[PDB]
């Protein structure tokens, strides 16, 4: 509530994007002007071919100075922000003037109050000084990107004005390219055959670095730009530091009855060559992800962001979320269940009830009531979402109405289909997956059921490549990659000659016999010179999309009865992964921004300050397991929520009178722990330990 | 091993303190050894440091209270002994202008002019608490550092070498740059854009702000 | 130690230097 600079900055920045954004919808109505403009108001100007030329040189003269302000600013910020990242993976990271430091966190450095003010500004001045010469090894460069924001919505309008005018087989095909899933705008994916998959693919190689907060770079792999020596500036990769230098870069490769209404086309050309969006966003790559990052409560609101359509999970959970709530207001019909505490007659009980409810859906609320047994909070739909998901991926048998649904392809905790010669039970149980999949993404909980990175594409509707073989099985698709990358040997028939493949394949148990054929004619055609793509493409499509078609189908059918088709646009595999099956693992961070701590026990050893303490160190010294069984005691589910909006009611430890008597109590529905307040760590962890196995 | 030069040995033998200092309680620079047991209350010199306890473990104490190099008491201290003046002089003679060991720094990372100057800003202040009057204590503080300045700076490979450090033809072993030959090709081409100038301004602030007592 | 060891709920106040990845932690202040 106080005069700033930054503030009027930001506000005279977000008029003059207002202006420009104007401008840019007057411009884009030129060759339309006749049918939308003179046809209608009775009152308009003629419009000449010449005077739309004339007009569009106006407009590029009188956004120069601007545009290369904007350009110097991100081009010297990118280049900073790339010299930290390169310094950051070539030093040592116990040290403190490391980048990925604990002492480098903005937040760590208050609380530890609880350095001087001209040793920062002497910091920084000496920042700016060996920043000019480019003098600036070994030290980390001083800059506030937060600062930044007036930069930002310049940015945003001058990037609104060129993509508003834009838009107004072998080894070369559609099997082996990335999707939009996995590229970057404007750079070069890397070579999926001459790149092992520690460093192509990582997400394949470590499924536990999928993270709420975690980066696409670290998970997809390195890009690559192929800008380099071309004497524009917009061809040169930003490696200097200073502002100046990059201005002088930029004014350097500055100053180095007609036709028809209808066929006037405008091109973007502001320093003497054509100028696409996509390069503009590739090479501020870092920077657009910080802003996207910092700068999207305010910023990101305008019409037409660019912040939101490059936005990543929070920006699209947001949306979905509050989309599930409005559809699920929307209607009133309730759903009830009762099962028993078993398999054979939860499953039979389930399927039958599942089939005479809607046998879209408009399900308001889920009830459910385990039979012989009490309670009616909204725990009971967890612990019937989670008891049904231990029950469906089991390994035992059929319950009547016979191979079982499910099975691992070789990464472990995921799981692919199995068809077993597929008869209508089969179809009906996968349906009735689908279904019970749908309704606890209506009804935000978490089904512990995980899917491979395919079949959750197939659901909502995605191509399969090549690069999702390797989330399928690892090991041979490395050993395929090794056969592609032998396959074009000097010596070409030599290895060929050697083991002399056939096109059929010898499958395993759980897809069904052996010996089946990829294409007609079958065995007799065998590995020529060059049909090793087909080869690939043709195995790889058997083996993903031909076995298990009905399945995936009966699958998508039955998340298509509850959902619309209008939800699972823009959505992706591992926002669909952290929506329906949460974290995965539990960690330790979350769970403590998670909780609230209620006390009532008006004891003051200390003012607490110590059981917290120790609760929170033997929940830090803890196993996995006893990790899930642990929150399985508090909310009746495995697995955490992505987000604090997963949480319908806040989770709360509430504490106690001291009495050494009793196991801590449960409150399901609520999401609270009762626990008495104890004096030993020892007997604390003894005592947790016996109450988790329960 | 870096340490192990000629012309840096010859550098760093200086008299030991003791020898200027006796049961006294001067303001000194003290260190520590594990191996030897100079742990509690045993102390010792820096010069202590530089010739004894080479490859021990060795470290400063930030903590410093006035001490008296109790070095002899636990282990053999072997500067004690001062040898000839002109000889060592004339052998920093014959070495600077026949050999190319003055391009190349210790295991610090050190050229030898910082390690000069570095030595006499601190002697500067250390000396000037010395009263004229079980080892010999009946000797001058050593005065060796300023000569050794004033000859190493009249050579243009010395001042070549110290001012054109952290470029690109000059590799400091604990610099992050130094080693980047196993990374990605764009993380070397912003690596080797900028050039290193954090111990040439070390010592040029040590030249101008810490050696307040000489301008020659 | 320095993590604090319950929700503070949100406190308000924030210009969305938090929100920033582990990575580029340091190009940000407040
Ligand atoms: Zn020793
Ligand atoms: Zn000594
Ligand atoms: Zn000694």
């Amino acid at each position: 509530n106080a005069s700033s600079y930054l503030t009027s900055a930001s506000s005279l920045a977000r008029a003059y994007s207002i202006v420009i954004r104007q401008i840019s919808d007057l411009m884009g109505l030129i060759p339309k002007y006749n049918h939308l403009v003179y046809s209608q108001i009775p009152a308009a100007v003629k419009l000449t071919y010449q005077d739309a030329v004339n007009l569009q040189n106006y407009v590029e003269e009188k956004l120069i100075p601007t545009w290369n302000w904007m350009v110097s600013i991100m081009d010297s910020t990118e280049a900073q922000l790339r010299y930290g990242s390169a310094l950051a993976s070539a030093g040592d990271p116990g040290h403190p003037n490391h980048p990925l430091h604990a002492s480098q966190n903005s937040a760590r450095r208050e609380r530890m109050t609880a350095m001087s003010a001209r040793g920062d500004f002497l910091n920084y001045a000496l920042s700016l000084m060996r920043s000019h010469n480019d003098e600036h090894s070994d030290v980390l460069p001083v800059l506030d990107v937060c600062s930044l924001k007036h930069v930002a919505y310049v940015f945003q309008a001058l990037i609104y004005w060129i993509k508003a005018m834009n838009q107004q087989t072998g080894q070369n095909h559609p099997f082996f390219r990335r999707s939009d899933s996995m590229t970057f705008l404007g750079c070069i994916p890397p070579n999926p055959f001459e790149v092992p998959l520690a460093e192509a693919i990582p997400l394949a190689d470590q499924p536990h670095l999928l993270q709420p907060n975690a980066r696409k770079e670290d998970l997809f792999g390195r890009p690559s730009q192929g800008l380099y020596s071309d004497r524009n500036c917009l061809e040169v990769l930003p490696t200097k530091m200073s502002y100046a230098a990059n201005l002088k870069n930029v004014m350097n490769m500055q100053n180095r009855e007609g036709p028809p209404l209808t066929s006037f086309r405008p091109q973007c050309s502001f320093m003497g060559m054509v100028i696409s969006h996509d390069m503009l966003l590739g090479r501020w790559r870092l920077s657009l992800e910080l802003f996207g990052r910092v700068f999207m409560e305010d910023v990101g609101a305008e019409p037409g962001s660019i912040l939101t359509e490059l936005g990543g999970f929070e920006v699209k959970e947001s949306k979905f979320r509050r989309e599930m709530e409005k559809l699920r207001n929307q209607q009133s019909r309730d759903l009830s269940l009762e099962v028993d505490r078993d398999r054979d007659l939860l499953i039979q009980q389930t399927m039958r009830q599942l089939n005479n409810h809607f046998g879209p859906m408009a399900v308001h609320r889920v009830k459910v009531t385990f039979k012989d047994e009490p309670g009616e909070g909204s725990g009971v739909a967890r612990s019937f979402y989670t008891a049904i998901a231990q029950a469906f991926l089991s390994n035992e048998k059929l319950p009547n109405l016979n191979a079982p649904l499910f099975y691992q392809p070789g990464k472990r905790g995921f799981y692919t289909p199995r068809p077993g010669k597929n008869t209508e039970a089969r179809l009906n149980c996968f349906r009735n997956i689908g279904r019970i999949l749908g309704l606890c993404l209506l009804q935000n909980e978490l089904c512990p059921i995980t899917l491979n990175r395919h079949v959750i594409k197939v659901l909502l509707g995605r191509k399969v490549n090549w690069h999702d073989f390797a989330f399928f099985d690892p090991v041979m698709y490395e050993s395929l990659r090794q056969l592609i990358l032998a396959s074009q040997s000097s010596d070409a028939d030599a290895v060929f000659s050697a083991m002399d493949l056939a096109f059929a394949i010898d499958l395993c148990k759980e897809e069904g016999g052996g010996q089946v054929e990829l294409i007609p004619n079958g065995v007799n055609i065998p590995v020529t010179p060059q049909n090793v793509y087909e080869y690939v493409r043709k195995y790889a499509e058997h083996r993903m999309l031909v076995v298990a078609e009905q399945p995936l189908h009966a699958m998508r059918k039955g998340l298509l009865d509850v959902l619309p088709k209008n939800s699972l646009e823009d959505l992706t595999a591992e926002d669909f992964r952290l929506l329906v099956n949460g974290c995965g693992e539990v960690n330790v961070q979350m769970l403590i921004s998670f909780t609230s701590f209620n006390d009532e026990s008006g004891e003051n050893a200390e003012k607490l300050l110590q059981f917290k303490r120790w609760f929170w160190s033997i929940v830090e010294k803890m196993s996995m397991t006893e990790r899930q069984d642990l929150v399985y005691f508090w909310t009746s589910s495995p697995s955490l929520p992505a987000s604090e909006e997963g949480f319908q009611p806040m989770p709360s430890i509430t504490i106690r009178p001291p009495d050494d008597q009793h196991l801590p109590t449960a409150n399901t529905c609520i999401s609270r722990l009762y626990v008495p307040l104890y004096s030993s760590k020892q007997i604390l962890k003894q005592k947790l330990l016996l109450a988790i196995k329960t | 091993n870096p340490d192990d030069s000629p012309l840096y040995v010859l550098c760093c033998n200086d008299t030991c303190s003791f020898t200027w200092t006796g049961a006294e309680h001067i303001n000194q620079d003290i260190f520590e050894c594990r191996t030897c047991g100079l742990l509690e209350s045993l102390c010792c010199c820096t010069e202590c440091a530089r010739v004894c306890h080479k490859g021990h473990d060795c470290k400063l104490k930030r903590t410093s209270p006035t001490a008296y190099c109790d070095c002899w008491e636990k282990c053999k201290c072997k500067t004690l002994i001062a040898g000839q003046k002109s000889a060592r002089l004339d052998l920093l003679y014959r070495l600077l202008t026949a050999t190319n060991l003055v391009t190349l720094p210790n295991s610090r990372g050190e050229h030898l002019l910082l390690f000069l100057v570095q030595t006499v800003a601190r002697q500067t202040v250390e000396h000037c608490q010395y009263r004229p009057p079980m080892p010999d204590h009946d000797l001058e503080p050593p005065r060796f550092a300023q000569l050794a300045l004033e000859r190493v700076l009249q050579d243009w490979n010395a001042l070549k070498s110290m001012i054109m450090f952290g470029s690109q033809e000059n590799k400091d072993p604990l610099s992050a740059s130094s080693r980047i030959g196993h990374l990605l090709p764009e993380e070397q081409v912003y690596l080797n854009q900028q050039s290193g100038t954090i111990r040439l301004d070390c010592f040029t602030h040590c030249l101008i702000v810490k050696c307040t007592a000489d301008i020659l | 130690l320095d993590e604090p060891l319950e929700r503070t709920t949100n406190s308000s106040h924030a210009n969305g230097a938090a929100q920033a990845p582990r990575s580029m932690q340091w190009a940000v202040r407040n």
